[PDB]
């Protein structure tokens, strides 16, 4: 189903193809197994890691998808590496077996594709994540309207300043793993404009809460000035979500 | 990245026992 993925994703699962291309040729290609105790207690070892940092993320997670598709593959892991084991103690006895060779084969590729499918789950929900900010950010900008003290304006701007930082880093972090660098030029290039207008929204507002309290002209000017730096800066906001979302959108709509 | 690295070491811990069914 998913034809491009992360630079990081195309890495670690470039391999796995060629591993799955010759555990898949097993079933048709004497015997003698080299003990394999060692390189299994690696794997229990892996994939219990794994399986634990996954379960983390289950139950520290907000994301009802993920909530829901990564636990299915961690039992496809882990019903996997019990072959792997099963296998190796079979091997014990004696290494000319046929029943713990299919163990071995069903054994790797159930964690393989286990493993692709946990991942490919997780990056899809660190996409939406992504989008969550970035629409809490669009929200929290709607607020700079009310803003008409320095209190208020103290709040607003520690309340914006950390999510702004948050969104930044998703941001630098999310592009530079993408694959099309017309989609990163794009990223980067919004980014800039939110970055560079940031500190022109405070100087507005500043501006604007001055004059309103006290008084009087040019409140219009200020009112002006602070909406426009608002539109502009939701408008890029706004077509770092549209990119994120060409790129990441899931059946159904 | 501790679910990436994770993964990565899956994969890693699999391959000996790959070239071990191929002889």
């Amino acid at each position: 189903m998913p034809v491009f993925h992360t630079r990081t994703i195309e890495s670690i699962l470039e391999p796995v193809a060629q591993q799955i291309s010759h555990l898949v040729i097993m079933h048709e290609e004497g015997k003698a197994i080299p003990d394999l105790t060692a390189p299994v207690a690696a794997v229990q070892a892996a994939v219990s890691n794994l399986v634990r940092v996954g379960k983390e993320t289950v139950q520290t997670t907000e994301d009802q998808i993920l909530k829901r598709d990564m636990p299915p593959a961690f039992i496809k892991v882990e019903n996997a590496c019990t072959k792997l084991v099963q296998a190796a103690q079979m091997l014990q006895s004696d290494p000319y077996s046929v029943p713990a060779r299919d163990y071995l084969i069903d054994g790797s590729r159930g964690i393989l594709s286990g493993t692709s499918d946990l991942l490919l789950t997780f990056d899809e929900a660190e996409v939406r994540k992504i989008i969550r900010v970035c629409k809490g950010i669009l929200e929290y900008l709607t607020v700079a309207e009310v803003v008409e003290t320095m209190e208020d304006l103290v709040t607003y701007t520690k309340n914006l300043g950390p999510g702004m930082t948050k969104m930044a880093k998703m941001i630098d972090e999310r592009q530079q793993e993408l694959t099309h660098q017309e989609h990163r030029v794009m990223l980067v290039n919004s980014m800039n404009t939110v970055k560079e207008l940031l500190p022109v929204l405070i100087s507005a507002m500043k501006i604007f809460v001055t004059t309103k309290n006290s008084k009087n002209q040019g409140i219009e000017e200020a009112l002006k000035n602070r909406n426009f730096t608002v539109e502009k800066m939701s408008a890029e906001i706004n077509e770092i979500i549209r990119v994120l979302q060409l790129t990441s959108w899931d059946e159904d709509a | 990245d501790d679910i990436y690295n994770k993964a990565r070491e899956v994969i890693n811990a699999v391959n000996p026992v790959i070239e071990a069914l191929e002889k």
